[PDB]
RNA sequence: GCCCGGAUAGCUCAGUCGGUAGAGCAGGGGAUUGAAAAUCCCCGUGUCCUUGGUUCGAUUCCGAGUCCGGGCACCA
RNA sequence: GGGGAGUUUGACUGGGGCGGUACACCUGUCAAACGGUAACGCAGGUGUCCUAAGGCGAGCUCAGGGAGGACAGAAACCUCCCGUGGAGCAGAAGGGCAAAAGCUCGCUUGAUCUUGAUUUUCAGUACGAAUACAGACCGUGAAAGCGGGGCCUCACGAUCCUUCUGACCUUUUGGGUUUUAAGCAGGAGGUGUCAGAAAAGUUACCACAGGGAUAACUGGCUUGUGGCGGCCAAGCGUUCAUAGCGACGUCGCUUUUUGAUCCUUCGAUGUCGGCUCUUCCUAUCAUUGUGAAGCAGAAUUCGCCAAGCGUUGGAUUGUUC
RNA sequence: CUGUUUAAUUAAAACAAAGCAUCGCGAAGGCCCGCGGCGGGUGUUGACGCGAUGUGAUUUCUGCCCAGUGCUCUGAAUGUCAAAGUGAAGAAAUUCAAUGAAGCGCGGGUAAACGGCGGGAGUAACUAUGACUCUCUUAAGGUAGCCAAAUGCCUCGUCAU
RNA sequence: AAAUGGAUGGCGCUGGAGCGUCGGGCCCAUACCCGGCCGUCGCCGGCCUACGCCGCGACGAGUAGGAGGGCCGCUGCGGU
RNA sequence: UAUAGGGGCGAAAGACUAAUCGAACCAUCUAGUAGCUGGUUCCCUCCGAAGUUUCCCUCAGGAUAGCUGGCGCUCUCGCCCACGCAGUUUUAUCCGGUAAAGCGAAUGAUUAGAGGUCUUGGGGCCGAAACGAUCUCAACCUAUUCUCAAACUUUAAAUGGGUAAGAAGCCCGGCUCGCUGGCGUGGAGCCGGGGUGGAAUGCGAGUGCCUAGUGGGCCACUUUUGGUAAGCAGAACUGGC
RNA sequence: GUCUACGGCCAUACCACCCUGAACGCGCCCGAUCUCGUCUGAUCUCGGAAGCUAAGCAGGGUCGGGCCUGGUUAGUACUUGGAUGGGAGACCGCCUGGGAAUACCGGGUGCUGUAGGCU
């Protein structure tokens, strides 16, 4: 009864914001899509061939095909009691890489050449990441003045 | 609608885009002698009134058109047929229109 | 003769009994639905490795344990 | 005239007359400035106003009642053209009537059961004026009867404030006359213009 | 309260085919008769109920109201 | 050819019927910032239209406004200037589009043949629609490319049977030739109750299995409607707001009106009114005791304590009234 | 009117009934029964008869409609038209054509056959009411009569008793 | 202001047995802890009915439903 | 004495036809049919639901998923660090258009004042009359002002959703390709070699078959639609019955 | 310190008005016989180079409008979770954590890549 027909949801999700009305800039287009790059899923009104679904906007999958001018993407959808991983074809002007494994790729070679350093000069550098651990005992000042006095403030309207 | 008298289409005889008259579909004379209409018939005879079902309750006005295609090259002759989507009112091939026109109703 | 129609009340406490896993994901992922070009080139490109990788592969690898 | 207890506390989200209602009748009230409408700015110093207390509906026929009572009140009070009131708040949202007995069983239950528009209400937030009375300073006594005469013609309970501000602006009586006497604030016939001075040098050098 | 059918000269009313405002009657003008009717020769008369959409164009095709008019409102 | 026979009489449903389609398929919202999410909820659409309103390329820019120019007037044509969508894109809305997806012009049939994969509904079945490819044969453009219908979201349909087309196709039963018939592959002929039965009415002479999943009678929650009150005071009351009333508003109470709901009973709670008879309430009609009056007396009116005790005889209608 | 009826809830205004009409049929017939035969019944009968209906004594009356729906008469009058038969093509199955019984449609009649019988606007020297006049309209537009009845919602219609 | 006579539960209760703020004690459920006993489950151990025997530890509700065990039971048949 | 069951007879009530008649009685087909009521017999142990999706002349029912149980199977444990997983958090990184807010920002409604002189029509006045001059009116525009929006929005939360947090990964070297092509170029595949210490916390996991019951729900916090409202009807998240 | 050609981000780079520009360069400009296309060499196409930076363009300015960013707004509005908290209800206060927007005020107003050229 609510019309289940594709893209319904989206009087807003499909639009354009603001003041970026217009042609698509070319920077989305020339960019590098191997296989096995982690790329998130964002919708374009102005083009609207092959649009993924209302469903797929965010999520963010693997890649695992390229052709001339499109690619094809694995997604974990969820439906009702498990969630499955589809394959959707999608036009490249969907889509963009995702920051996370780039940072990650960053993390992985400072590892690296952090362990090379270490097995040279024989140092143990935690190469982990450690949680926000708690404030060490530091030493506050006080010099010159006493600490300003705070009271709560008489009501007005 | 309105379609063309010629319209260079695939035939799949002889690989290539060749012209094609294009007519309309006939549905054709139904014929005794057929597995169907024999059997019918012989389930129809006895003393057993109406065995399958006639129809009654129809809804859809408009009637889908497929065209008969012909090849016009001479020793090829290959026919086959085409579907457009559903249309009320149907014109063969006449008759296209101007846009530099005066109407004078 | 009115029915309560429509709802997804105690589904979600029905889905989390099994556990709502992930769809395992194993090694070598299925290789259909590739495109038709791609995949012609790599049938010719696999058989023609298992057939020419002989000779250059193995003076390779004698070449290299012999620096290493 | 469905009774007024009924069509109280918001429920319902805001139905405003509009694109889809199309049938809705005339509010009730039509004007809303009854005193001095002319006034200039320093003709009235001081301001009282009515805060709400309470979240809740306004009818536009207890809004017509109440400003008639506080007119009819100044103008036997302080003379005419001694206040100028003004009710801040305007009816927008259109209230349902499911009307029945259109007395037998055999018309219809609740089957088709979207109400025919009934009339307009005013949404209140808590803390929101309702009326504003600016006067004279001698009038301070007039302003607080007044409003106590429409207190108990408006539903629940709300206060009775007597503003810090100037005027019907937003700024302060202190520092008011202190500041129009030089330099910033023009008057604008009951409205007072604020001027930056990051404008082109042609609004200054009209000035002086 | 639903559900259908309407609105056009002053009055009855059609015309709808989206491009025309038409008959009859009344009113007005002559002639005819000493004079009236009747007759003969002519006239004028409309927001095609109102507010909006489509159209190249809405008197008409639709949407919404106004004022009417039919029908249903049953078992207990 | 109801003389006789057999069978049918859709489904949803604030009981059923009548009314409507919420019975298929779309848009915005309800929707609680992923998706999903209901009601006979809201506001609307569809069972089409197009040889171009499809495809490509080129040129150009719209609505509207201002200023001017014979006839020209509010609206005819021309020219200049401003003009970020205020226009147009077939249609219901939403999204998107400005050397363009709009307007004009030139070519045209990619609205063609064929295998698959995937999305959408989803059981992760289908039809439908759509996405990305692959291989032919083309259109267009200088070319890059674009194109396998409509700028996108709706526009449509199984088995069986008929019908048409395709191969120097198969089988047509002991072997041949020919006609015919059957078959493979893909198009149409319909199932709007739209994943598809072929279908009128009445029962008060009714029957049967059941339901309080489901109405009529009471009871219960609710109080719009009905009835009974309270606050404010514009006025009426010769003058005079409140002796008596009181609009414009406003807050309650009552279950003696009617309505809403279906919680209880459908293996039965005997259904209206009257006759008789007992008790209770007070929101007091009269009596006892009082106060106030626009209370001179009388007769009235309004209050308070107060249900002890009274509240009748008849014509009509079955009546409550 | 007498009569009769729902035995075991009705006694009637129901039913019949005489009277009044209407229709078929001259026996190779009407109307019926029957599984069957020229088998039965009416019929041991013959239009003052048999068969099938409507109304319900007498008295006075029986209006208007053949559009619908029936019923009936008529003509191969001419469209539709099933088997069989004819003719043609074909090796044959088959196919096509012509000719064309009833009926349907076309035409006539019938309402003591079923049934049906309008609404507006103006108009008379006090006002009302309106005989008259114009228009749309159906096949016909309720005539003689009669009434808030056993038929009238509004309704406890209005007046008199 | 409502119909039988009745409901802070009642009796009652006013330097509280009411209202609000709190304190110190005190009461107790199958909850928790400790300890015993039964069974299920798991992890074993022994070359003592191996289908038995002990050991350890965690746990035990339950309709529709499903399994396992019964040296529970009724009637009959071969063996003992 | 005649008439016998879809038959008889009826001064017609659907009455009578052996106490039965709106289709008699007896036997057989017959243990007919039923999505509909009622019952459904020994103990103990263990585990333990659903009233939801889709489709059906389906809406008291079934098939389908989901939930459950049984039967197992394949691995993991015991003797400076593991495999895998998570109704969780952190660290990064994307996504949304609701609460809120906004109108002196588009759209839609809407109150009031002030300023200005183009445009008229309309009032007044100088006047034969004259955009001859003047006063006024409306409209218009300019900056302001009060209030709003489920089918408005520049902005924009909290809660939330996805992905990543390493050996299936890095890095080096070489072979093959009919795909691509200035290029031994790109991209994939294959081979050989080299170094596992890569957030917090908790846990044993993976997998196959068979299939019962279920497909009438209700309440509570909070958010919410229709209604005046309900112990009303209808939804969302979590818990309970 | 600049421009040209091609660009990337797509207003910090627009819009209005006023100044300044030496060298190259872009232009403006002078003409239709061929290629071309129009009603029209105005636009498009083609052979140039007498002039000119007047305009575009490039730099700067405007107590400029807009944009971006940062304060104030404001720990306010809201909000995950909780309470035998208050309240007749409406709603409100508290613990726990997270946390916004306009008027108001201040600052800026292009940064770059590749190839080429002038001082
Ligand atoms: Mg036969
Ligand atoms: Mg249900
Ligand atoms: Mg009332
Ligand atoms: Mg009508
Ligand atoms: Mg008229
Ligand atoms: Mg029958
Ligand atoms: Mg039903
Ligand atoms: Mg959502
Ligand atoms: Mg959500
Ligand atoms: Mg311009
Ligand atoms: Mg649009
Ligand atoms: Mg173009
Ligand atoms: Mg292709
Ligand atoms: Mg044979
Ligand atoms: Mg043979
Ligand atoms: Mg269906
Ligand atoms: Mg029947
Ligand atoms: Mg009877
Ligand atoms: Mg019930
Ligand atoms: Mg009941
Ligand atoms: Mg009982
Ligand atoms: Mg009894
Ligand atoms: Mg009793
Ligand atoms: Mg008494
Ligand atoms: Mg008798
Ligand atoms: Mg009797
Ligand atoms: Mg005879
Ligand atoms: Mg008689
Ligand atoms: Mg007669
Ligand atoms: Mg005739
Ligand atoms: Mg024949
Ligand atoms: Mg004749
Ligand atoms: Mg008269
Ligand atoms: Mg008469
Ligand atoms: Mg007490
Ligand atoms: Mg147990
Ligand atoms: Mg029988
Ligand atoms: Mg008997
Ligand atoms: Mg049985
Ligand atoms: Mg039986
Ligand atoms: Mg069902
Ligand atoms: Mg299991
Ligand atoms: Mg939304
Ligand atoms: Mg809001
Ligand atoms: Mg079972
Ligand atoms: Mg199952
Ligand atoms: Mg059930
Ligand atoms: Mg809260
Ligand atoms: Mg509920
Ligand atoms: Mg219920
Ligand atoms: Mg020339
Ligand atoms: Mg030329
Ligand atoms: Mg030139
Ligand atoms: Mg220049
Ligand atoms: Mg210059
Ligand atoms: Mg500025
Ligand atoms: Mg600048
Ligand atoms: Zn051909």
């Amino acid at each position: 009864t609510n019309t289940k027909g594709k893209r319904r949801g989206t009087r807003y999700m499909f639009s354009r914001p603001f003041r970026k009305h217009g042609v698509v800039p070319l920077a989305t287009y020339m960019r590098i899509y191997k296989k096995g790059d982690i790329v998130d899923i964002k919708g374009m009104g102005t083009v609207q061939k092959g649009m993924p679904h209302k469903c797929y906007h965010g999520k963010t999958g693997r890649v695992y095909n390229v052709t001339q001018h499109a690619v094809g993407i694995v997604v974990n959808k969820q439906v009702k009691g498990k969630i499955l991983a589809k394959r959707i074809n999608v036009r490249i002007e969907h889509i963009k890489h995702s920051k996370s494994r780039d940072s990650f790729l960053k993390r992985v070679k400072e590892n690296d050449q952090k362990k090379k350093e270490a097995k040279e000069k024989g140092t143990w550098v935690q190469l982990k990441r450690q949680p926000a651990p708690p404030r060490e005992a530091h030493f506050v000042r006080t010099n010159g003045k006493e600490p300003e006095l705070l009271e709560p403030i008489p009501y007005e309207f | 609608v309105n379609v063309p008298k010629t319209r260079r289409t695939f035939c799949k005889k002889c690989g290539k885009h060749q012209p094609h008259k294009v007519t309309q579909y006939k549905k054709g004379k139904d014929s005794l002698y057929a597995q169907g209409k024999r059997r019918y018939d012989r389930k129809q005879s006895g003393y057993g009134g109406q065995t399958k079902p006639i129809f009654r309750k129809k809804a859809k006005t408009t009637k889908k058109i497929v065209l008969r295609l012909e090849c016009v090259e001479p020793n090829c002759r290959s026919k086959r047929m085409l579907a457009i989507k559903r249309c009320k009112h149907f014109e063969l091939g006449g008759d296209k229109k101007r846009k530099g026109q005066v109407i004078q109703f | 003769a009115k029915s309560k129609n429509h709802t997804t009340h105690n589904q979600s406490r029905k889905w989390h009994r099994n556990g709502i896993k992930k769809p395992r994901s194993q090694r070598y992922e299925s290789l259909k639905g590739v495109d038709p070009k791609f995949l012609r080139n790599m049938r010719f490109a696999k058989k023609h490795n298992k057939k020419g990788l002989k000779k250059m592969q193995a003076n390779n690898a004698k070449a290299m344990s012999a620096r290493a | 005239r469905r009774p007024a207890r009924c069509y109280r506390y918001c429920k319902n989200k805001p139905y405003p007359k509009s694109r889809f209602c199309r049938g809705v009748p005339d509010a009730k009230i039509r004007i809303f400035d009854l005193g001095r409408k002319k006034a200039k700015v320093d003709e009235f110093p001081l301001c009282g106003h009515m805060v709400s207390d309470e979240y809740e509906q306004l009818s536009s026929e207890a809004l017509e009642a109440a400003r008639i009572c506080a007119n009819k009140y100044m103008v036997k009070s302080c003379g005419k053209d001694g206040f100028h009131i003004r009710v801040r708040l305007h009816p927008f949202h259109v209230i349902r009537i499911n009307k029945m007995l259109s007395a037998d069983r055999l018309q219809t239950g609740m089957r088709g059961a979207f109400g025919k528009p009934q009339g307009t209400v005013a949404r209140v937030h808590i803390g929101q004026v309702i009326m504003s009375i600016r006067t004279k300073l001698q009038n301070k006594e007039h302003v607080i009867e007044a409003l106590r005469r429409a207190k108990f013609k408006f539903p629940g309970r709300q206060k009775i404030h007597i503003s810090k501000k100037w005027g019907f602006t937003k700024f302060n009586a202190d520092e008011f006359e202190d500041m129009v006497a030089e330099k910033r604030l023009i008057p604008d016939g009951c409205g007072v213009k604020y001027i930056p001075n990051r404008g082109p040098l042609d609004k200054w050098r009209a000035l002086h």
